[PDB]
């Protein structure tokens, strides 16, 4: 087959080129959770982003609902990102 | 269950990012995953706080109003049966009146601690 040379920076590694931004340490999911004595990892397992969905109260439409929207949000202008470096 | 606006409850979970247990409240609005509750704190603030409909509770505060008004009407039809003043109203606890306990079954039996 012809070797996999179809690379492309999708628009970030250029940006990351052009600034002091650096790789992302890649130490390790878990990060302690506040006021906690368990850690809670942020992904891959049980997160805390999404603890607030389970929290009794938010004091403040339901507020959990307009954070699974803006969660919601996120990943699909994470789609369109990755669509859109799909074009090129 | 069931709840409606302008409904008085307590706050009562079943560390939670806050220590709002036991705090009263009386709802203002509702919503499928929670049910609005004002809670008034120190000038005081309009401090609307959501809870979720597990971690609540009708409050039974006002119960006994309503009872002692029903029981003020029935004291108040009473009188009127009769000739004597309703004197339904609530007084304080007032201080016991004298009374002559008796020895005869009791004896007054020393402890002067052992002591044991």
């Amino acid at each position: 087959k012809p070797l996999p040379k179809a690379k492309a920076m999708t628009k970030w590694e250029k940006f990351a080129a052009k600034k002091g931004i650096k790789p992302k340490e890649r130490a390790g999911k878990m990060i302690y959770d506040e006021a906690s004595g368990e850690w809670v990892p942020k992904w891959g397992y049980k997160g805390a982003n999404k603890k607030l969905d389970d929290q009794w109260l938010v004091e403040v439409i339901d507020p959990r609902t307009l954070n699974r929207a803006e969660r919601k949000r996120l990943v699909k202008k994470n789609e369109k990102q990755q669509r859109r470096n799909m074009k090129n | 269950k069931v709840y409606k606006v302008g409904d008085i409850v307590d706050i009562k979970a079943n560390m939670p990012h806050k220590f709002y247990q036991g705090k009263t409240g009386v709802v203002y609005n509702v919503t499928k995953s929670s049910v609005g509750v004002i809670i008034n704190k120190m000038r005081y603030l309009e401090k609307r706080l959501n809870l979720r409909v597990e971690h609540i509770k009708h409050s039974k505060c006002r119960q006994e109003f309503l009872e002692r008004v029903k029981a003020n009407a029935a004291k108040r039809a009473e009188a009127k049966a009769q000739g004597v003043a309703v004197q339904l109203k609530r007084q304080p606890a007032q201080p016991r009146e004298s009374r002559i306990v008796s020895t005869e079954g009791n004896v007054p039996q020393t402890l002067a601690p052992v002591p044991y």
